[PDB]
């Protein structure tokens, strides 16, 4: 969820790294 | 790099920046 956790509040790109395929 | 706070654009462009080319699925609330 970066998308309420990016945008609702904040993430790291190691999380972001987590949405790769 | 950081926490960076993110939506649309800056979230796909940011998981397409962590992905790289690999890229991503980006979920979102329907």
């Amino acid at each position: 969820g970066i998308v309420e956790q990016c945008c609702t509040s904040i993430c790291s790109l190691y999380q972001l790294e987590n949405y790769c395929n | 790099f950081v926490n960076q706070h993110l939506c649309g654009s800056h979230l796909v462009e940011a998981l397409y920046l962590v992905c790289g080319e690999r890229g991503f699925f980006y979920t979102k609330p329907t």
